[PDB]
């Protein structure tokens, strides 16, 4: 989600 | 001061907000997730109390991101609501509140709450 | 259904809303207060995200009022999170969040949290 | 404050 | 009332809710979803105020339920702050908070927030 | 695990949580406000999810405080929900809510929100 | 999730 | 409030 951090 | 709120703002997630502070009490501006290229920017619109507050008192504002843009659409927008604080340290400290879009059935999960804050980097 | 967000609103406190809701995503209109008044009318500003929707979901949408206009300074803000369902009967249902400026020491309880549904009716 | 009911 | 606490609750959701409020201020009780089903009970702890409230309050209460069962475990727990009113429709006006056990990277969203009236009814 | 949580824990502002975390998922103990000398206890009570978690992930929790003791009363009620974080430096981060008791007329005003980390000091 | 509604 | 830092 655009809301949280970078992904893995 | 609309001075002081307007400028370049990261959180501890890595996400970007660009604000630009009216005279008129308007806040418009842009919103880009946390790292991950270009087209990772949502426009923003909110309000701020424009405040006779000399007690050393934070302005309140809120400001609202529907998550679609061009290349995304996640059916959920977030409304942020805090305080500014300034200083040569200003923050936006908030609570936020992210609603996304859900069938009769499943609302009573649809609203997430959590709190970002964010720290000034650029005017 | 779509600009059907477009309109007059009232809540269960008494509070009226009229927005506009612009085709690429804008929410601007006034928020009017207690008795109706005269300028317990303040601006209000939002977003609200247009998509298909099949599975027959509500419209995330959210919208901020600053408690100030030419008569009165609240020192405060309300932003309200939720979604918009049409039909027959549409409505907005949303949780808000109301925040004081305050000085330090009163930060921690800056902030009210709230639910309101609000209808055409 | 104008957000709740009125003071009536 | 005072005990009036005590009883048997539900919500519009179909949960049930049965609590034994203790005379200094303890709340215990099973909380039962969906279906009523045999063991979709879990165990429920809390607190409420005990005042005296001239002016015609309700009373402030809350509680947890951790949702784990020697049948299903959740990761979640969810706690409800509310406040009681009584009369000759009794009701818990409450908010709550379900938090979900993530990895950091998930900690962002690990928390949902809904409100809840129950009746007696 | 209940090891982990059971002990001695302070927030930011400066108040103090003794819990002990049961086999049975219960969780017992004292509130404590920042500072203030001895009569600032209050009961606790609340429950976590004892998980199977042997993903690094949190162990979510939840407790109540009503703020009535044999000094005062304040008619109010804090409830807080999050997730306890283990490690050398364990954490447990909540989001709460404080209700107080209203009249029909300000129950749209009875409740805030927060959030506060709290850091273990002793077992 | 046990604190929604049912699953029918 | 017994939730809050000390006072002044």
């Amino acid at each position: 989600h655009p809301q949280g951090p970078p992904c893995k | 001061a609309e001075a002081g709120i307007t400028g370049t703002w990261y959180n501890q997630l890595g996400s970007t907000f660009i604000v630009t502070a009216g005279a008129d009490g308007a806040l418009t501006g842009t919103y880009e997730s946390a790292v991950g290229n270009a087209e990772s920017r949502y426009v923003l619109t909110g309000r701020y109390d424009s405040a006779p507050a000399t007690d050393g008192s934070g302005t309140a504002l809120g400001w609202t991101v529907a998550w679609k843009n061009n290349y995304r659409n996640a059916h959920s927008a977030t409304t942020w609501s805090g305080q500014y604080v300034g200083g040569a340290e200003a923050r936006i400290n908030t609570q936020w509140l992210l609603t996304s879009g859900t069938t009769e059935a499943n609302a009573w999960k649809s609203t997430l709450v959590g709190h970002d804050t964010f720290t000034k980097v650029k005017p």
